[PDB]
RNA sequence: UACCUGGUUGAUCCUGCCAGUAGCAUAUGCUUGUCUCAAAGAUUAAGCCAUGCAUGUCUAAGUACGCACGGCCGGUACAGUGAAACUGCGAAUGGCUCAUUAAAUCAGUUAUGGUUCCUUUGGUCGCUCGACUUGGAUAACUGUGGUAAUUCUAGAGCUAAUACAUGCCGACGGGCGCUGACCCCCUUCGCGGGGGGGAUGCGUGCAUUUAUCAGUGGUGACUCUAGAUAACCUCGGGCCGAUCGCACGCCCGGCGGCGACGACCCAUUCGAACGUCUGCCCUAUCAACUUUCGAUGGUAGUCGCCGUGCCUACCAUGGUGACCACGGGUGACGGGGAAUCAGGGUUCGAUUCCGGAGAGGGAGCCUGAGAAACGGCUACCACAUCCAAGGAAGGCAGCAGGCGCGCAAAU
RNA sequence: UUAAAGUUGCUGCAGUUAAAAAGCUCGUAGUUGGAUCUUGGGAGCGGCCGUCCCCUGCUCGGCGCCGGCCCGAAGCGUUUACUUUGAAAAAAUUAGAGUGUUCAAAGCAGGCCGCCUGGAUACCGCAGCUAGGAAUAAUGGAAUAGGACCGCGGUUCUAUUUUGUUG
RNA sequence: CGCUACUACCGAUUGGAUGGUUUAGUGAGGCCCUCGGAUCGGCCCCGCCGGGGUGCCCUGGCGGAGCGCUGA
């Protein structure tokens, strides 16, 4: 019975308006999704026009973007760290649009060694043990090595992104509404976004 | 001067993190500015071109369109932020007594920070938009100064 | 009203449906189709009032689903089908065809045509669309989606379509110096030549149309149907050629006809 | 037809009111021969109802083993009609009333470049690179039962789909992009460089979502349509036909004509919905009103078909007002219109066409494209029916009719 | 309930004595506000005058010709009220055209011997959109010259048609 | 001042009643979420056969489900 009318409330002059007709069916409201984390549960509700909107209650993975060289991979949600709207909504593990979370760094790393052939992560004191990448390094011709060399002539990124890559988690943002389409898409935070939201987290946690 | 609140302010048309060859100087750190011609014979000003303010309801750098009616009014009060109230003085006619009466219907319009050379009494024109607030429906297209104020 | 209306009162009908008062409470509400409710004409209205082939509402139904009437090359079995501007209607057995053109007044008129002219139909393009795999599309004033048009068809042109294949044969470009007529408003059925076309940004773009005898009038952009390229019309015009005789000349013509008839 | 007459005085001239005069629509009284139209329980009671009716529906094309009927050579399947019942569609239209409602409704004018749309119409429906027809449940039916009682129903035995489901072959041999073992040509001796073939492996289109780049067609103007790259593609899951009938068949088992039904998307039709400008009766013995119980605006979200304090968390103190806000009253539904009328006006508009609101009055909801539906459902109170006293069943401001209320309104 | 009511008076009432100028004055909102800005002329008809034409500037082209003229136009021109035209403004109803329902209220019919028709028009207060004029009433140009105009002198960002093919 | 009638007014009875706003507390029913799992299906062993194929699979059941999986 949650309404979305514009006649329960006062006017511009401050005088009360008297309602003349009751609550209609196009005027409808529904309770909040409160999209948590966990094993994935998605419910469907019938809306006006007979269409369906996917209510994402819990979810595991997301399809994020990393725009420095335009790659997108399916990535697991790890933990939510910041929400610009409510400070309670970080204490309860909730997902909203334009929210600030941490995602795992493995598939972007695998794409980085598989495309640019430079090591990402792999902190000093422990080198590449399971012997897969130098197998791909070998048995090449001269033209293909020239093509990789001209590609990795410029292979620089931000140092904060590198520090997140040794840390194993990338700070990410959600650009999709999970209570309407049922998925959690978005893009990873880069550039001035990283320093701004890191300043916000270090100010709040202090 | 910018980035005041708890979220980042950006224009969702451009990409602000393009990867250059060097990421040093001499070609970087001048971000592009999104703007469009609103039409109806109106000309976009330079402050919307070279400015650094961020809006989502500005008619020039924003996601709002101009269609419908074009009105005019006189600026009365500048107290609430990023939006102003104008006064429209008009004459009403009575058939019985063949004599006019003046009436006023003040209403709130939106002022972007592009027009910051606005004082009380300046004549402005507005254009109809989608509802941007509870009582705000119009966006200011241009500003015209009143008499005096030669400084 | 919790849903769409399904009835239509007799005095709420449009005037160009051209009915009476003391016959019945209701009027034939047409089925939804290519044309609007206030701009079309039901098949029952035509067959029961204009051609006088039927007298009741059951005789029209018998003739309609007897498979005797063909609508733009397709047989229709709906008694309230919307028939509008230049809807070619054909009777196959007695060999008659009618073209629906607005006459000198604000109404429709019966106009028998030859079958060779009944094979095609002039219609107005409304908007230009681009499909999925880069296919240009045309939306026609009677909702005919045509794939792959001529590249020189613009927003307010007129195309001629054969009723057997659905393709474009020839077209008329929107320009001054072309024969035009108006569909709707105070002016209706007058045939004239476009002279001026005033552009107003953000509102209706009015035009100026001059008659063949010296009269001029102004209508909106949506109230335009281009029918000819120059002076020769591409279709057979009705009687009077759409000249809009005023009340004095109409009275003089009626008095002359009464005196000559005796 | 732009009009007057009697009454204050012993008599006169005036202000002034009373009473005459005319129409109009409610009642009542007296009277009444013909014919043609025509309002009619609205005022006081949006008070209460016994009874009967008002929403159902089959074609040459969804399902027919009821002999309920009927054709025959019965024996490779139905001549055909078919109540019943499953399925699908409509009941959200129409009809009645004026209780609420005073910038609310509504009227003229705009906009959806800020969204959904049953049906019809037109387009798309071998664009995707990976079975000569599958499964089990229920009707109708048979048989057997309970309750005083309802358009109430449980266990038992079969059986169908255009009901519920699971799903393939072809198109389909090669195209477009990444990875590419490798191979070949040369001044430059090779080295270094330039140019062509590429097996193998992965992804492929439309519908949704995110991120990046360029700028076929259009607008006064897009974060518009189209194009490219990288992915997503919900187990309550997008489509890409396991459907039906008529007329007959050509060419060596393959292959054909016209329809009916269903379907993702796109436009159109019917619209609906939210907004822009202007316009409503009286009252100051209502002069200030609203304001962390959102009042005004900004940021970011939730929800909603979409914009928006519609709602959340944080900020600033804003917003209206003597040009009458606010508060109260209304014997207030609004308009097109009606009566009178020289010229201006005054009064009415419950009432046949348009829009809005409700079905005792608030509240909540299933189904469905469209309902906060009441001749749909669920609880409260007022009122009320039947009964073996355990329970069961309803809302005539629909058509007739009855009571109450009345000056006042029919089969 | 309307006219009569010029007994609600905007057209259109009264205020010395018949009903009625606040005891007087200042004063905000309201209402109302002086003069003053382009006059006068020409080609001609009817014979000085009632009707005819003339006294805003600039980037592209079709009605005509021999880099040179006129015509037009993508695009701009101090804003209001008032005034005239144009669009749209549902029907019925109000005026109103036609028509022997035997007349009329009606109704949209009907008339010739298969043929010919009608089923118009006006009105629709105001507000929104447009196109000729600026008489009427109100605003503004420059006085601290941050006034026009003319050709010069310094500081910056960007366009493919070019310094022999290509970097 | 004396008499009759009527109209409203003040007023003890802090009289009676019909509508509305509201402090605080209770709150049926529906809706959403988290749980809950009565009941109903399908595959692998024991028992009988008729096997082509050259002691073993396709074919049909109940008693224990082995409370194993999975769906409503």
């Amino acid at each position: 019975g949650i309404s979305r009318d514009n006649w329960h409330k006062r006017r511009k002059t401050g005088g009360k308006r008297k309602p003349y007709h009751k609550k209609r069916k196009y005027e409808l409201g529904r309770p909040a999704a409160n999209t948590k984390i966990g094993p994935r549960r998605i419910h469907t509700v019938r809306v006006r026009g007979g269409n369906k909107k996917y209510r994402a209650l819990r979810l595991d993975v997301g399809n994020f973007s990393w725009g420095s060289e335009c790659c997108t991979r399916k990535t697991r949600i790890i933990d939510v760290v910041y929400n610009a709207s409510n400070n309670e909504l970080v204490r309860t593990k909730t997902l909203v649009k334009n929210c600030i979370v941490l995602i795992d760094s493995t598939p972007y790393r695998q794409w980085y060694e598989s495309h640019y052939a430079l090591p990402l992560g792999r902190k000093k004191g422990a080198k590449l043990t399971p012997e897969e990448e130098e197998i791909l390094n070998k048995k090449r011709s001269k033209k293909i090595q020239k093509k990789y060399d001209e590609r990795k002539k410029n292979a620089k990124i931000s140092s904060l992104l590198e520090e997140q890559f040794q840390q194993g988690k990338l700070l990410a943002c959600i650009a999709s509404r999970p209570g309407q389409c049922g998925r959690a898409d978005g893009y990873v935070l880069e550039g001035k976004e990283l320093e701004f939201y890191l300043r916000k987290i270090k100010a709040r946690k202090g | 001067d910018i980035q005041t609140e708890r979220a980042y302010q950006k224009q969702p048309t451009i990409f602000q993190n393009k990867k250059r060859v060097l990421l040093g100087e001499t070609g970087k750190e001048k971000l592009p500015r999104y703007y469009k011609n609103i039409g109806l014979g109106f000309k976009t000003p330079k402050e919307a071109i070279e400015g650094t303010y961020i809006d989502k309801k500005c008619p020039f750098t924003g996601n709002v369109s101009i269609r419908g009616r074009i009105l005019s009014g006189v600026v009365t009060k500048m107290k609430m932020q990023r939006t102003i109230v104008i006064r429209r003085d008009y004459l009403h006619y009575i058939r019985k007594y063949n004599r006019f009466e003046k009436r006023h219907k003040n209403m709130s319009v939106h002022l972007s920070p592009c027009f910051r050379d606005v004082q009380i009494g300046d004549i402005v024109t507005v254009g109809e938009c989608r509802p941007l607030s509870k009582t705000v429906r119009f966006n200011v297209l241009k500003v015209t100064k009143a008499a005096g104020t030669k400084k | 009203a919790r849903g769409p209306k399904k009835h239509l009162k007799r005095v709420a009908a449009p005037k160009h449906w051209m009915l009476d008062k003391l016959t019945g409470v209701f009027a034939p509400r047409p089925s939804t189709g290519p044309h609007k409710l206030r701009e079309c004409l039901p098949l029952i209205i035509f067959l029961r009032n204009k051609l006088k082939y039927a007298l009741t509402g059951d005789e029209v139904k018998k003739i309609c689903m007897q498979r005797f009437i063909k609508i733009d090359g397709k047989v229709r079995a709906d008694i309230t089908y919307p028939a509008g501007f230049m809807d070619v209607i054909s009777i196959d057995k007695t060999g008659e065809n009618f073209r629906l053109i607005y006459d000198t007044k604000g109404r429709f008129a019966v106009h028998r045509i030859t079958p060779e002219e009944a094979k095609y139909k002039l219609c107005k393009v409304r908007k230009i669309f681009v499909g999925t795999k880069g296919i240009p599309h045309l939306v026609t004033h009677d909702a005919r989606t045509i794939r792959y048009p001529d590249p020189l068809i613009k927003m307010n042109d007129t195309i001629q379509i054969d009723l057997e294949t659905g393709k474009i044969t020839d077209f008329i470009k929107f320009d001054t110096g072309n024969l035009c007529m108006v569909t709707g408003g105070a002016n209706l059925g007058r045939i004239g030549v476009i002279t001026n076309r005033e552009r107003h940004p953000g509102s209706f773009d009015v035009v100026h149309v001059k008659d063949a005898n010296g009269n001029s009038f102004a209508t909106r952009l949506s109230n335009i149907f281009v029918i000819g390229k120059g002076n020769k019309p591409w279709i057979s015009l009705p009687r009077g050629k759409g000249i809009r005789l005023t009340i004095a000349e109409e009275r003089d013509k009626r008095l002359a006809a009464k005196q000559s008839s005796g």
